């Protein structure tokens, strides 16, 4: 076959595939390809922003632990 | 800044003078890496002109 | 320079390491504006050329 | 009529007025308008420089006041 298997690929092919995936994905929910604006991207990025903020706070707390531990009594 | 601050609370206080020159010179490099992305063109489409 | 020097006469000597990074970094910001201030060039006129 | 009263104005108008003000000021003392060189500007600037230098020395005095005061007796 021509496209079967597990052969090599290039960077331009990676974005190209993801473009068809978004376009066919919204086609299942909105039934139109006009795609004036692409809200799927934004809804996805918003999740990424949420998790990143959580990791930043988590790391911010660890920094506080070294600045002021539990054994400092009296 | 967090990496630097963490050392002072531990009491090593290795910074000041000789030691401080590293983060000082290091800080310039990060700023230099970001500004390089800014020089992309010579055109304007600012809200005031539209 | 005067703003910094006035603190030393008081004996607080708050500068060095942690404190000095502020005036140290702050000094660069002033020089960076004058560079942007001298913008343009390449007209190429000069006394030796005339 | 037009031009009278406290209407609005722009930055290009502020310099325009100063240009006419200098040109007429020159005509009263030199009776000619060629203005190959514009000496009013320089003579004015010389005064501004004078005032600035006085203030700079004055602050220098204030600077020394904190560095080596008179209250350090006994």
């Amino acid at each position: 076959g021509s496209g079967y298997g597990l052969g090599l690929s290039t960077r331009t092919q990676v974005t190209g595939y993801q473009f068809l995936a978004r376009r066919t994905a919204m086609a299942l929910t909105r039934w139109r390809v006009r795609m004036e604006i692409e809200p799927g991207r934004r809804q996805t990025l918003a999740v990424v922003a949420s998790v990143s903020a959580a990791l930043v706070i988590c790391l911010g707390a660890l920094l506080w632990s070294f600045i002021s531990p539990s054994g400092q009594l009296n | 800044g967090g990496m630097v601050a963490m050392v002072f609370a531990s009491g090593s206080h290795v910074f000041g003078g000789i030691g401080s020159i590293f983060p000082l010179f290091m800080m310039v490099g990060i700023m230099m890496m970001m500004f390089r992305g800014m020089g992309g063109g010579q055109q304007q489409m600012s809200r005031p002109k539209l």
